[PDB]
RNA sequence: UCAACCUCAUCUG
């Protein structure tokens, strides 16, 4: 009917007039590409050849686009079309048509997009305007969209098969509006919560914090090659940290480099020791926590997510708030290319030996383990004997899931401890959870040591089958092992009962993934 | 899958 | 004749049945082919328990 | 402020290795030595494929695929023939490749094996490595396979087919002592064949002054070029290739003046 | 479907080597003392022969199109 | 699929041996859609006289 | 309204940059005559930024108060954002 | 032991499941009775007199990982990995490219993949065997450094040794099958296979109708790039109106098979098959057995890629940064008994619940092959020769070839064709 | 669809100079030369032999971008020195070395084999 | 043109607008058979 | 110088 026609999504009022299928847009499969710029995105040669932007033939501009017409459609920098000033759009791609290659000022080249094009850059779904940013042109084989990795924290875009939409602006008015109010480099810090939305990410992150402790030298050609990548380098080798015996520059050495202009920042590290600051050596900081940028120089301190990655207050945010945006987009542009080449010496890894543990913590935990067990039942013999009492507030049965809940939580936490302690300067995890690239402690610790309590709707394991969980456990028992909590890591491998369980909460997460998506939708909508 | 006050 | 019922592949019914790896190989139907789907129309269906 | 003069002992030689030491030299010289080995060396192989009649159950670009993988016998004519892009006349000529041709039918029951020893070559200096055999298909009684095929002068830089060498290992610093890799538990790892040390001591203590030298080469040949040969082929093509940019470098300092 | 020719790692020839390893496996030879004896050393040409399916015989096993 | 309750979805206890607990679905399916165990059977039916 | 009760920020603001130049950028890109003397850039979007910091844009921005009243602001009275 | 030994000389000793059965040593219980029954995982661990959890079992779990399906069935080592990530693994598993079928030539199937050259996995469940892994199995085994090397394989993508790829490293063959009917609609309206005439049909287009042969229906062998007409059929108007078909845009294959038969009306009906052999790009989507995919970041040649003191160059470099959040401990588990069963000769079990396959007991057994107790390796940099400071995690892990590919998602827009009633453009 | 043909690794389109000469105006005597269709193997090479002058004050390579091939080397010489005749220099120290070795590895060739 | 059958594997020869029915066979389903252009592969 | 709409189901982040 013709109401079913304007009503709902998919109606003429919202399916085709608040929103609609435009022109001069592109999809593809996006994949990294740490050698471009922030605001650079990589654009395949058929998609840039599809696409054009008309340009007004003027006297200053009449000889390149009667080369790009003579090119025309075939050869790549070329023109698809020419409209006459009547309106009249000669064809390139159809025919020589040798008379009408000829081009006087008013008319309109169709170009084929070029490098320097700016390009709107979107992903689904547009939460934030972040997600929607103007892009610098840069035509790289191949056919994905490539594009910085500091960028995709606001897109929210990992390279797991992702797709991005091109928007091309087809007007100089509208590619200079584009290019004011939405490039990326203006895109930098959010005026929702006043922080960055992009920081440094992945291998870039790990590699700076490997990079600016105190034990990294580099030599005379390690210097000279990361220099190479420093764009914004004046060109004069800084005189090494140590001049004899040999000379050897550090990692916060070069890295001082990279920051620009005359920044000042202090930061603390994630491992920084609360005890430092009261105590003595608050300056000197055995451990090398603490960030100390003076005068756009590093004078001590290890970087992580707390003072690269996107907090306020960080160095990144510094930098937007004081030296502007373009010198920012440099600055994380330096930062990730010098270290990449910088990881690309030292290199980093995963692998079984970072999920080992010494035979000591492995007994500890099994010990922690063993006690927590029995504790539990200690307690469940409490509440059979009727000995247990209500906690205010509670019934008999919610205080004892609550007692047995903290002695679970408590050994697992002991547990994770122990794993940790465990954890050597060179382990993988570590690095990876010390310098906030990815992972967490929660994550070392069950990997390594206990995988916790499955629970299901806030609660242990339920009763699913007649007054018990699985037919092999006996009815009526509350256990650790009955009710869903996992002793073995991940590396150990779960019991069969526990990998059921441990399904039972995945289910539960994915669940719960997949129903927020809708409501938070609908939310979002009604509010704007 | 970790506990309860964690995650499931 | 009331109708025609269409053949689950590989079922007591299906010309298929009972018939060794190299029978079917020259009928040039795989041996591992499981079987428990209909053809109709050329395409092959399966009813979802 | 001049190149150092390095040094070669050869260990082993056999006509599918070559295990050698090359001493007093740079890093970036020998790693860059291996590079040519592996991707700078010229060879031989089949890269034009025309199949006149492919009744085999693999496709035709299946077919030409595996032809192109087929190592071909390039010791000494690589040299003497010319890249198709340097030779005058078009399309393939005798002067710029070789022509092989398959004819092969399945006309008894049983299953017939194609293999790279049905290929013939029209210059007896190249042949497909065969002097068992590369298999190309297997057809069944009724399937026929004929084909003709052009074989090129190439490096493994454009494609695969053309590397000359299987394995490359290079080895510099078989005792940690430079510690350019830091083990986190040195008497875990495995000592090196070229280690000299004892079994009690995992790593050699730390040299502050030294630099990588004395490295280690095992060069494993594909059968088209002798194991020699492709090590002297690479380092005449390295030389070659600073001898080109040393000409256009004159050249554009002319240029300037 | 059919027995590659070169390792995909390193690309020594390992094509010629798929029947001497159905036949050493037929002699008594255990699939490492098979891959042994045919030479390949690394684990990588180890692994070409090691996880080979061969195909091509079962797909032989339909009657040709054209005869 | 509409529906958001998040109980229909979960993995029972009574899935186990039957349905396999890893293979779904996801997105509006998560939970709906199961896959059989290996060694399930489903039962064909009988008389009970 | 006249030069005196302008109660309007001095600064010039995004939208107005933005739109200035693309505005200026589209005039030089159809043969207007260009105010400062480009040191070779043929780019229309490059010259109407060279424009806009020179304050030689010849155009007045009017801006429209809530109440339904106007202002003109020149662009050279306007002090630039960046 | 009378059963099993019956049970192991089952062909020429008519001893089946079904004598199993009724022999009473086996039984089927429903859910309901599973409600109703004391169930023992192990026979061993559990039957057995201990401090006694319980002394009435009335039935035992024939083998613990049957509560896996079949596409978890494949997952190695499932127990190790997190939960999320099995499910993954299934709905990945559903979509890698093997040989579907061995009767796949003899089908004409719309968008049919198959991969050149398929493997079976080093490290395998035994209840693959049942799944038919092996004999139609979908990836191939690869060298898998989890190393950092340029940045290309950060976030989830993976870089991937170019070499390799030109060797036939997971080249993969993609057939897309076309029909074609003609009919006759009016008694004096019929469709014609025929190749259309510029003079005598009035549609036309610029796409080459030279290819088509005189039936009207492109003969196999022909190469046809994009936009050429496949089949020519006209309409005679009541001169002709074209409704050729056309390939699909950028399909860039070659015809395979065209068969001309009749169908149930009996009409003449065509069907044509276009071969497009993918080589893997930077675009593809690869994934392991163990639920994290990835495009392709970049493809580095053998010269580029480290390698190893043996002269091994990684297959595929995935980012270490992908395990530790997912928590994918079966991936690592699986590359060193994958590194193990490869320098040994054996074939790896990785059934869900060995609990005789500890970690330790495979690094051990590596220990013994001259490599490193936990797969570490010295890793020396492919461009500049320099050992890599931090020795890299190497070894045969299995990888498969997804579906997704760039080329099929690549697309652009500008002015082209729009919808009759909204008048804008249109979808897809 | 859009894979570069291979033969663009090494191969100079039409036009394209093997090197290009410029200046580098932020520090005196410091250069940049731009060598098309190269890699790594002759970068190092070149940055190595350069590094091992002692009137070279930098000297550095770098690829600006992994799909496009291109090298990037920076060389700064000491004043009455020209970073010019630093890179030939380099390029004939690095030829000589080459030439050394072939003959040697030819010699010990020749008694590997024959004894 | 001419039409390998699907069964006998015999090629025979059907004008246009005739129906498709193998000679000493019957069977209804043939194939169009290699065409005689030849098409260059490069064996990369 | 150039091709339909519905509907459903399956997948993608
Ligand atoms: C991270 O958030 C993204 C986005 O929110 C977007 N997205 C995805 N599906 C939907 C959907 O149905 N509806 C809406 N509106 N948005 C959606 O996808 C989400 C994540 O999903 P995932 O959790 O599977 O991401 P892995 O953690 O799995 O990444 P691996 O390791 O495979 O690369
Ligand atoms: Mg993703
Ligand atoms: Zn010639
Ligand atoms: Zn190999
Ligand atoms: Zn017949």
């Amino acid at each position: 009917s013709l109401k079913q026609r304007l009503k709902g999504k998919e109606g003429r009022v919202r399916g085709n007039l608040m929103g609609k299928r435009v022109d001069f847009s592109a999809r593809t499969v996006i994949t990294p590409d740490p050698n471009l710029s922030i605001d650079q995105v990589g654009v395949p040669r058929s998609i840039a050849a599809n696409m054009t932007f008309a340009e007004i033939v003027t006297p200053f501009n009449i000889d390149r686009l009667q080369e790009l017409v003579r090119r025309g459609n075939s050869q790549y920098p070329g023109a698809k079309y020419i409209i006459r000033d009547n309106g009249d759009r000669i064809d390139l791609r159809f025919h020589p048509k040798p008379s009408d290659l000829h081009l006087q000022t008013g008319y309109k080249v169709e170009r084929h997009m070029c490098d320097g094009d700016i390009v709107i850059f979107n992903r689904q779904p547009t939460l934030h305007k972040m997600s929607m940013m103007g892009h610098r042109v840069r035509i790289l084989p191949w056919s994905t969209f490539r594009l910085n990795l500091s960028v995709t924290t606001p897109y929210n875009a990992d390279f797991d098969g992702d797709e991005m939409n091109l928007h091309l602006p087809q007007s100089l008015e509208t590619r200079a509006e584009i290019q004011e109010l939405a490039m990326v480099p203006r895109m930098i810090v959010t005026p929702q919560s006043n922080r960055p939305v992009m920081g440094i990410v992945q291998d870039t992150l790990t590699a700076v914090r490997k990079f600016t402790k105190r034990d990294v030298f580099l030599e005379r050609g390690e210097v000279m090659n990361l220099l190479m990548f420093l764009s914004t380098w004046d060109g004069k080798v800084p005189q090494p940290a140590i001049l004899k015996p040999r000379p050897l520059w550090t990692g916060k050495q070069i890295f001082s480099l990279i920051i620009p202009g005359h920044i000042n920042c202090i930061r603390t590290h994630s491992t920084h020791p609360d005890d430092e600051d009261s105590g003595p050596y608050k300056h000197i900081s055995p451990g090398d926590t603490k960030v100390v940028v003076e005068n756009g120089e590093l004078i001590m301190g290890i970087l992580c997510k707390k003072s690269l990655g996107t907090s306020a207050g960080s160095l990144v945010h510094i930098s937007y708030l004081e030296m502007g945006h373009d010198i920012t987009r440099l600055f994380y542009s330096n930062i990730q290319t010098v270290i990449n080449n910088w990881l690309l010496i030292e290199g980093h890894t995963i692998g079984i030996g970072d999920s080992i543990a010494d035979s000591k913590t492995y007994q500890d935990i099994q010990n922690t383990i063993k006690k927590a067990k029995q504790d539990v039942i200690e307690v469940i013999e409490k509440a059979h004997n009727n000995e247990l009492e209500p906690t205010p507030g509670n019934t008999l049965r919610q205080t004892f899931e609550n007692q047995v809940n903290r002695i679970l939580n408590d050994a697992r936490d002991k547990t994770g401890s122990s794993a940790q302690k465990s954890l050597s300067e060179y382990n993988n995890f570590k690095s990876m959870v010390v310098s906030g690239a990815k992972g967490s402690k929660i994550n070392i610790s069950q990997v390594i040591a206990v995988v916790g309590q499955q629970n299901v709707e806030g609660k242990r394991i339920p009763f699913g089958f007649k007054h018990r969980t699985l037919p092999h456990f006996i009815k009526d028992d509350y256990g650790p092992e009955s009710r869903g909590f996992v002793e073995n890591s991940y590396l150990a491998g779960l019991t069969p009962t526990e990998f059921f369980f441990h399904a039972m909460g995945g289910r539960e997460g994915l669940i719960d993934t997949a129903v927020k998506t809708a409501e938070t939708g609908y939310i979002q909508r009604r509010l704007i | 899958i970790w506990g309860i006050g964690c995650n499931p | 004749f009331i109708g025609k019922i269409p053949i689950m592949l590989r079922s007591t019914y299906c010309l298929l049945n009972g018939l060794t790896d190299r029978d079917l190989c020259e009928l040039n139907e795989c041996p591992l082919d499981p079987g428990g789907y209909f053809i109709i129309n050329g395409s092959e269906k399966v009813l979802i328990a | 402020p001049y190149a150092n003069q390095p040094t070669v002992r050869i260990t082993e030689l056999t006509d599918e290795n070559v295990k050698f030491i090359i001493e007093n030299t740079d890093l970036a010289v020998a790693n860059s030595i291996r590079r040519v080995f592996i991707a700078e060396v010229p060879i031989i192989a089949i890269d034009w494929v025309q199949i006149d009649a492919n009744s085999s159950v693999l496709h035709d670009e299946f077919i030409a695929h595996r032809l192109g993988l087929i190592p071909l016998t390039s010791d000494d004519i690589v040299d003497k023939l010319q890249y198709s892009r340097d030779c005058t006349c078009e399309e393939f000529c005798p002067e710029c490749s070789v022509e092989f041709t398959l004819d092969v039918r399945c006309n008894e029951d049983q299953t017939r094996h194609v293999t790279s020893r049905d290929l013939i070559s029209n210059s007896p200096r190249v042949i497909p490595v065969t002097s068992d055999d590369i298999l190309i298909v297997k057809l069944r009684k009724g399937q026929e396979l004929r084909l003709r095929a052009y074989a090129k002068k190439g490096f493994g830089k454009e494609h695969a087919k053309w590397n000359p060498t299987a394995g490359v290992a290079f080895e510099y610093d078989p005792d940690n002592a430079l510690r350019h890799t830091v083990y986190p538990k040195p008497e875990e790892w495995p000592k090196s064949e070229y280690s000299e040390l004892d079994e009690d001591e995992s790593q050699a203590p730390y040299d502050p002054n030294g630099k990588p030298e004395r490295f280690y080469y095992n060069v494993e040949s594909c059968g088209s070029l002798r194991p020699e040969t492709i090590v002297l082929s690479a380092l005449s093509g390295l030389k070659k290739k600073l001898s080109d940019l040393q000409t256009q470098l004159s050249h554009e300092i002319q240029s300037d003046v | 479907m059919i027995i590659p020719v070169r390792c995909f790692t390193c690309g020594k020839i390992v094509g010629n080597k798929w029947e001497a390893y159905l036949g050493l496996l037929q002699a008594e030879y255990t699939e490492g003392d098979a891959l042994d004896a045919l030479g390949l050393k690394r684990y990588c040409c180890r692994r070409m022969l090691l996880a080979h399916v061969d195909l091509i015989e079962k797909l032989l096993n339909y009657a040709p199109l054209e005869k | 699929r509409d529906g958001k309750l998040a109980k229909p979805r979960q993995l029972h206890n009574t899935l186990w041996g039957m349905v396999c607990p890893a293979e779904t679905p996801e997105g509006h399916a998560v939970g709906l859609v199961k896959n059989l165990a290996l060694m399930a059977y489903i039962s064909v039916g009988s008389q009970p006289s | 309204q006249a030069n005196q009760k302008r109660i309007t920020t001095p600064y010039m603001t995004k939208y107005e940059r933005a739109r200035v130049l693309g505005t200026r950028a589209l005039q030089i890109a159809m043969c207007a005559p260009v105010m400062v003397e480009l040191e070779g850039e043929t780019d229309p979007l490059l010259i109407a930024m060279k424009e806009l910091k020179a304050r030689k844009i010849p155009i007045i921005i009017r801006r429209y108060l809530p109440d339904g009243s106007y202002e003109d602001w020149g662009v050279d009275e306007l002090i630039i954002s960046d | 032991k009378r059963h099993i030994d019956q049970l192991k000389e089952r062909e020429y000793n008519n001893y089946s499941w079904q004598d199993l059965v009724a022999s009473g040593v086996v039984e089927y219980i429903d859910t309901l009775e599973e409600e109703t029954v004391m169930l023992a995982m192990t026979p061993d661990d559990l039957q057995e007199k201990e401090v006694a959890y319980c002394s009435t079992y009335t039935h035992c779990e024939i083998h613990p990982s049957m509560i896996l399906g079949v596409c978890a069935s494949i997952i190695p080592f499932p127990d190790h990995n997190q939960s999320p990530r099995n499910t993954y693994q299934s709905a990945m598993g559903k979509q890698a490219m093997g040989v579907y079928i061995t009767n796949f030539h003899v089908r004409m199937d719309t968008l049919a993949h198959v991969l050149y050259y398929p493997q079976k996995p080093l490290v395998t469940t035994r209840s693959m065997e049942y799944l038919r892994f092996r004999e139609l199995p979908a990836g191939i085994n690869s060298i898998v450094a989890i190393a950092s090397y340029t940045g290309y394989n950060q976030e989830d993508s993976v870089i991937m040794n170019r070499s390799a790829v030109d060797r036939g490293f997971f080249r993969s063959v993609f057939y897309r099958s076309y029909k074609e009917q003609e009919s006759k609609k009016g008694f004096d309206q019929e469709e014609v296979f025929e190749k259309p005439t510029r003079e005598t049909c009035q549609g036309m287009r610029h796409a080459i109708y030279d290819k088509l042969d005189d039936d009207g229906l492109i003969a196999p062998g022909v190469r046809v790039s994009g936009d050429d007409v496949i089949i020519g059929k006209t309409v005679t108007l009541p001169t002709k109106r074209d409704c050729s078909t056309f390939l699909r845009t950028s399909e860039t294959g070659i015809v395979d098979q065209v068969m001309v038969t009749l169908n149930q009306e009996g009409y003449k009906f065509c069907k044509i098959r276009v071969r497009s052999v993918r080589i893997p790009q930077i675009g593809d989507k690869f994934a392991s057995r163990h639920g994290q995919k990835g495009t392709c970041g970049i493809q580095y040649r053998q010269e580029d890629m480290p390698f190893t003191c043996e002269g091994i160059t990684p297959d595929i470099i995935i980012n270490p940064h992908a395990i530790p959040s997912r928590m994918t401990i079966g991936h690592l588990i699986e590359c060193l008994q994958g590194k193990v069963s490869a320098n040994k000769g054996e074939i790896g079990d990785a059934t869900p619940f060995n609990d005789a396959v500890n970690v330790q007991k495979i690094s051990n057994l590596l220990s013994d092959y001259g490599y490193h107790l936990r797969g570490n390796e010295v890793l020396y940099n492919g461009f500049t020769g320099r050992k890599i400071t931090s020795q890299i995690f190497i070894g045969p892990t299995y990888y498969q070839r997804l579906k997704h590919m760039v080329d099929d998602k690549i697309h652009s827009r500008a002015r082209g064709p729009i919808q009759i009633l909204n008048r804008q453009p249109m979808e897809g | 669809m859009n894979a570069p043909p291979a033969f663009e690794s090494f191969l100079l389109f039409e036009g394209e100079k093997k090197i290009t000469i410029n200046k580098d105006t932020k520090v005196p005597n410091a250069c940049l030369f731009t060598i098309n269709k190269e890699d790594h193997t002759l970068g190092n090479i070149i940055k190595s032999q350069l590094l091992k002058d002692p009137q070279v004050l930098f000297a550095g390579y770098k690829v600006p971008h992994p799909l496009e091939h291109k090298i990037i080397i920076r060389v700064q010489t000491t004043p009455d020195y020209s970073p010019q005749e630093a890179f030939t220099n380099a390029i004939t120290d690095l030829i000589s070395e080459l030439s050394l070795l072939e003959e040697r590895f030819r010699v010990a060739i020749k008694d590997k084999q024959e004894g | 043109m001419i039409y390998i059958c699907g069964e006998c594997h015999t090629e025979n020869e059907i004008k246009s607008r005739d129906p498709i029915r193998c000679r000493e066979c019957g069977y209804r389903i043939m194939y169009k058979k290699r065409t005689k252009r030849l098409v260059v592969f490069d064996a990369r």
